């Protein structure tokens, strides 16, 4: 797309390794750090996709 | 003595230990948009310069 093809996404954040032939469809928040993010998705909490 | 946008001073850093954790205690970091490289993994990926 000349403007942008925002139809593909890929994960950067995972808790651990991914064993072969399985999927991780998950719209969650990656809770890094000490702050208990409750869906705020603020600092140190980034959207994995 | 932070420089302006028009004239920036480039620092060639080729000998140190890039601990990107002390920067977390520098500011609340309102603007922390990062590119393809994952912010949570920077110590594992070594950079030429
Ligand atoms: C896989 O199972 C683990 C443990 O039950 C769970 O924490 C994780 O969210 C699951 N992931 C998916 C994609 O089902």
């Amino acid at each position: 797309k000349v403007s942008g093809n925002y139809n593909y996404l890929y994960r950067l954040f995972r808790k651990s390794k991914l064993k072969p032939f399985e999927r991780d469809i998950s719209t969650e928040i990656y809770q890094a750090g000490n702050k208990p993010c409750n869906g705020v998705a603020g600092f140190n909490c980034y959207f994995p996709l | 003595r932070f420089a302006s946008v028009y004239a920036w001073n480039r620092k060639r850093i080729s000998n140190c230990v890039a601990d990107y954790s002390v920067l977390y205690n520098f500011a609340p970091f309102f603007a922390f948009k990062c590119y393809g490289v994952s912010p949570t993994k920077l110590n594992d990926l070594c950079f030429t310069n």
